């Protein structure tokens, strides 16, 4: 079809930014999980 | 009444006739499918009927036979095959004789041919179809209409029906289409019909691709067909040639020079739009597949294996004749610039941008003379491409050697941000925006920072099309500053950096631009809000009063949202409201994570009430509440163990969140919320555990939910036991049975989607076992007597990872938690598991590759697993 998602900054939509934000949050959730767990286990 | 008149009325301009005809045809098809279709086929087969009626009959049968939604089409296929063979064969007689009796350039019956065969081919009840079509094309006495009608039907056959059902009959069809593809054909319409049908059937022509003589025969046609005087044949042959390149790049080497590359350059010189576009599209795919092959080459190089596929560096040996023409056609812009239509002007940039990435550092000398010479042109046309091509080549070359060019052109860029040409200022905004993201250090230089920064602030007050492009520059500039701030200012959080001097000025300007009435144009509001999210997220310690003021301001913005839920009169208004509510809630996450614990107390009550009412404000539109509850979790992540003040006023909302069973995202976020709740509330979640656990087990039994949510549901079982301790015994028996059942499920290895799906599924299974083992273990004392409840299951748990260790798909995440679980199991019993582990040597090789695993957490769990294994052996 059309690859219009590469013309300067037209490939930055409301839905596109939504998935970018949530994947950051879950990694922080992942990071906070192990960091809390690792500190209680051993250095 | 006569059905011929019905076919005329469905095209006549009368609303009442259309619904009456549609109702009668739909009712008759359901009432008597076989007889009515036979009657319809009889009428259309007659050449004496009016062409309008025949077209109407063709589309009506097309609508009944096929649709847009695959599920509706699939059940229609099952309905058709249930019809008796004589009735099915009766319409086959008329349909195969209807073609060639219509003077219309498209064939109405061709769509009908596709629909019937959608169910006939899988059941193979019409085996004489394919041989019949071959004879029609090969017949020299056939008329022009009959030739093209058969070819048109052929294209529909290979476009709608699944490719697997046509794998066997590829040889016969290809023989027919080539016969009608000969350049000796006088009629041009036969050529384009053959060209369109040819490209639709390139996915199962590999059975004919293996023969080099046949392969040379097929390409002999398209190379000669490209030179056809008709413009439609020119693009169609090239368009077919584009798809040929996309698939069979491994064998196009022998003809690229003598036959292929000569046409593409010539086709790219055309003053017509499509001819130059398809040629540009062709060479873009060459670089694109070169990159993917380069990825495969990079994948094989590190592993040491020979590359299964190898490229030939076409892009490097063609940019000499590609850049000058591409740059020349890059200046074909228009005064009435619009972003709605794809045009060769914008098509030029993306192909040039793709070429720069593909050839990496071999595009710098071919473009610098053009930009340096036309950057001072009196007309904006040449200055537009002089700066646009500068940004389009910023990616791919290494930054250090590109520094001398960008540093000297920066003083020109700011002046170019002031010329009266609207397009150049819009173009310059992207270039400075691109240069900030890709070149952090160059974008921040005090000799040019203050003039550049002042231009950016003044720039956003202009037309929205240039305000949108500069907002992302502001956000990237802050991120570039942060990457330079942590190195210089402090180590864990910046205190005061360069942008801090103008930080308080720009942040309120971003608040101002969000209030502009033209925020919808070029997604201005979403651009500013995202820019506002990043600039607040990246601040300095001296900016605490600045972020404090906007925190109050955004709270007042929430107050504005409170009293506007009754202003919905149009659907688009709700859509913007849906977008607006998501942005503010997302912005709440950034500010709540960048404030002081004391400052959070005052805003806790107002936000909690605001979040509570906003959850219930959206009775429908489940998308917005997906962001709501995760925003609520962010409050819990920072507030601490003081959230019990609202727990009694949160259970019905938490309960109904898991009671959806329709949307997987909300419950996927909901299981995160309860995980976040227990992770902070610690042992105060005991009275609330009974309500969620009973409902949570119900989700396990129901299989109507999405497959993706199941591992996350199993993920929350382990952690809740870690908080309460040894009070989970009342639910321990139930979960193990579900854990037993879930671990029993297995699937084959044929489709990579479900192959990697089970990897994360068994990954969730491992961590669930870790939580209950750690939960009953307590805090510091020895093993509790509760460990005997899971004692009989440890053989099964070790057996489950025995199969995982025996597998060869694997995932770095899976191998990590398994090693961590072993340490927990070793702590659980020790000597008891020693006999169990010795009977399973596959876990020994599964832990040795843990050392191979590059992920650090895999290493930490790997050393954790082996250190306790030695202690168990050294226990006695």
């Amino acid at each position: 079809a059309a690859r219009l998602h590469r013309f300067k900054n037209k490939g930055k939509d409301s839905t596109e930014m939504r998935r970018r934000r949530i994947e950051v949050n879950v990694e922080l959730r992942k990071a906070k999980k192990d960091d809390q767990m690792l500190k209680r286990r051993n250095v | 009444m006569e059905l011929i008149t019905i076919l005329e009325k469905t095209v006549s301009p009368d609303r009442l006739e259309l619904e009456a005809a549609q109702k009668f045809l739909e009712r008759a098809a359901v009432e008597n499918l076989p007889t009515f279709l036979v009657e319809l086929s009889r009428v259309l087969a007659n050449p004496g009927n009016s062409q309008v009626a025949r077209v109407a009959a063709g589309l009506q049968i097309k609508n009944s036979l096929t649709s847009k939604d695959p599920d509706i089409k699939a059940q229609y296929q099952q309905r058709w095959l249930a019809i008796d063979a004589n009735a099915r064969r009766e319409v086959k007689n008329y349909v195969l004789h209807t073609l060639g009796t219509e003077t219309y350039r498209p064939s109405s019956a061709s769509q009908c041919v596709a629909g019937i065969a959608c169910a006939e081919i899988p059941v193979n009840q019409w085996p004489e179809l394919i041989p019949q079509l071959v004879a029609n094309v090969t017949n020299p006495n056939s008329t022009e209409h009959m030739k093209e009608s058969t070819l048109e039907a052929i294209g529909y056959i290979c476009q709608d029906i699944d490719p697997e059902q046509l794998q066997d009959k590829s040889n016969e069809i290809l023989t027919a289409i080539i016969q009608g593809m000969r350049k000796e054909e006088p009629s041009n319409n036969v050529k384009l019909a053959a060209t369109n049908a040819l490209l639709n059937s390139l996915e199962f022509t590999k059975a004919n691709f293996d023969k080099e003589s046949e392969r040379h025969f097929i390409m002999q046609v398209v190379c000669e067909a490209t030179q056809c005087p008709d413009t439609r044949v020119r693009v169609a042959a090239l368009q077919n040639l584009v798809k040929i390149m996309s698939l069979y790049y491994q064998y196009m080497e022998t003809y690229m020079g003598p036959a292929l590359f000569a046409i593409t350059i010539e086709a790219m010189k055309s003053d017509i739009d499509e001819v130059a576009l398809q040629g540009i599209e062709f060479w873009s795919n060459v670089c694109d597949e070169e990159m993917d092959l380069a990825i495969e080459a990079s994948e094989a190089a590190e592993q040491g294996r020979p590359p299964e596929h190898t490229s030939k560096f076409y892009a490097k040996g063609a940019l000499q004749y590609l850049v000058p023409i591409l740059t020349q056609t890059l200046t074909k812009q228009d005064e009435n610039d619009d972003d709605d239509d794809w045009n060769p002007c914008k098509a030029a940039g993306v192909c040039l941008m793709l070429l720069a990435t593909c050839c990496e550092d071999d595009i710098v000398p071919h473009v610098l003379p053009f930009i340096k010479e036309h950057i001072k042109n009196p007309d904006w046309r040449y200055r537009d491409a002089a700066v646009m091509a500068f940004g389009c080549i910023l990616e791919g070359p290494e930054p250090s050697q590109l520094k001398p060019l960008v540093i000297q052109a920066m003083p020109t860029l700011i002046e170019l941000m002031k010329d009266p040409s609207v397009v150049v200022r819009d173009t310059a905004a992207w270039t400075v925006g691109r240069i900030c993201e890709l070149l952090p250090e160059a974008a921040i230089n005090d000799v040019y920072l203050a003039p550049l920064l002042q231009c950016l602030i003044e720039g956003l007050s202009a037309e929205p099309r240039v305000a949108s492009n500069v907002c992302w520059a502001f956000s990237s500039l802050a991120e570039a500053a942060y990457e330079a701030a942590d190195v210089a200012d402090d180590q864990e959080e910046p205190a005061t950096y360069c942008l801090s001097s103008s930080f308080e000025l720009i942040v309120q300007k971003l608040l101002e631009t969000t209030d502009r009435p033209d925020g919808h144009q070029n997604n201005l509001r979403s651009s500013a809000y995202e820019s506002l999210m990043e600039i607040v997220k990246n601040s300095a310690k001296d900016c605490y009063p600045a972020v404090q003021k906007t925190t109050l301001v955004i709270m007042e913005r929430l107050q504005q949202v409170l009293q506007m839920e009754s202003h919905i009169q149009s659907t688009s208004d709700r859509i913007q409201f849906n977008d607006l509510q998501s942005l503010l809630c997302a912005t709440l996450q950034n500010v709540l994570r960048k404030v002081q614990h004391q400052d959070a107390l005052q805003i806790s009550d107002v936000v909690m009430a605001s979040l509570l009412r906003m959850f219930q404000s959206t009775a429908g539109s489940g998308g917005v509440q997906e962001d709501a509850l995760m925003a609520v979790s962010t409050l819990v992540e920072v507030l601490g163990g003081e959230f019990l003040k609202y727990m009694e006023a949160f259970k019905p909302f938490l309960g109904i969140g898991l009671k959806n069973y329709a949307e997987y995202q909300v419950c996927l976020a909901a299981v995160g919320l309860v995980g976040d709740l227990c992770r902070a509330l610690q042992s105060n979640i005991i009275p609330f555990c009974d309500e969620v656990m009973q409902l949570l087990l119900e989700n396990l039994g129901n299989e109507n939910v999405h497959r993706s949510v199941k591992p996350q549901i199993l993920s929350v079982f382990g952690d809740i036991a870690l908080a309460i301790g040894g009070e989970f015994k009342k639910y321990l028996e139930v979960v193990l049975n579900t854990l037993q059942q879930a671990s029993q499920a297995q699937v084959d290895k044929s489709d990579y989607d479900m192959v990697d799906y089970l990897n994360e599924l068994r990954e969730s299974c491992l961590e669930a076992y870790t939580g209950i083992v750690q939960g009953l273990k307590g805090d510091q004392e020895n093993v509790h007597p509760d460990v005997m409840l899971v004692q009989p299951r440890v053989e099964f748990i070790l057996s489950f990872i025995d199969h995982i260790a025996g597998d060869e798909d694997h995932t770095d995440g899976v191998v990590a938690c398994a090693a961590g679980l072993i340490g927990d199991l070793c702590t659980a019993f020790g000597k008891d598991v020693l006999k169990l582990v010795e009977a399973r040597p596959m876990i020994h090789e599964l832990l040795t590759e843990g050392r191979r695993s590059k992920t650090n957490k895999a290493k930490t769990l790997a050393r954790w697993a082996t250190k306790e294994l030695r202690k168990l052996k050294n226990q006695a």
